[PDB]
């Protein structure tokens, strides 16, 4: 279920971030508001998957701003 | 003062405050009442969107005012 | 009774009356152990929420806006 749950997670991210630039704080937060009925994510989970969506080139950080990051497809 | 809060079950419910109280803080009262966890909660005070940190002074509530709960809004 | 007389009265105590069974409730649990077997852990919540519904039926005389705060208290 671990290893579950970080997928799922990963796909609200790219699901959310597709529908284009968010801050940190607001996509962790819808991150928890979709995943509600499902279970409640670990916020270190969270991180870690967007780290991995970055690499995986899914969304990007903006290059000038506080914790922003932009749906790059 | 006690608020009254317009839920998402279709009811309304009374609620203790103080004015010096920051609006965080309402949340995690109506989740106490509602089940409803603070981190997704958003707290519309006469058509706007009440801040977190900010105090419920900075919004002039009364007692007789009353709050409306909707979920997380994101324009896209 | 007291408190229900005099206007606005009745809500410090719904209040009172929350943040009481919910201390009680969340510290009975600790008591328990790692072991966290559901029989004893279902009979300790059980023991707490058939004290208080007893105490809300009699000496309350059973009013709704206090049954609603054990409700959420219990949940």
């Amino acid at each position: 279920v671990d290893e579950d749950r970080k997928m799922y997670l990963q796909a609200a991210i790219v699901r959310i971030m597709k529908a284009k630039v968010l801050r940190h704080n607001a996509l962790i937060q819808e991150v928890i508001s979709q995943s509600r009925a499902r279970f409640n994510p670990s916020i270190s989970m969270i991180k870690k998957c967007i780290e991995v969506l970055i690499d995986k080139q899914y969304i990007e950080r903006s290059q000038a701003s506080a914790d922003e990051y932009s749906y790059v497809a | 003062m006690l608020i009254k809060v317009k839920t998402l079950t279709g009811k309304e419910i009374e609620i203790d405050i103080e004015p010096t109280d920051k609006v965080e803080r309402i949340k995690e009262r109506v989740e106490e009442k509602e089940g409803i966890p603070p981190q997704q909660q958003r707290l519309i005070y006469s058509g706007k969107q009440m801040n977190d940190e900010k105090t419920a002074a900075d919004y002039k509530i009364l007692g007789g005012s009353v709050l409306h709960l909707v979920l997380a809004l994101r324009g896209g | 009774v007291l408190l229900r007389a005099v206007s606005t009265g009745l809500p410090h105590m719904i209040q009172e009356l929350q943040n009481h069974i919910h201390d009680e409730g969340l510290r009975a649990t600790s008591n328990l152990t790692q072991e966290n077997m559901p029989t004893l852990f279902v009979e300790s919540v059980l023991e707490v929420h058939g004290k208080f519904v007893q105490l809300i039926n009699t000496v309350l005389n059973g009013d709704q806006h206090f049954m609603s705060a054990l409700d959420k208290a219990l949940t």
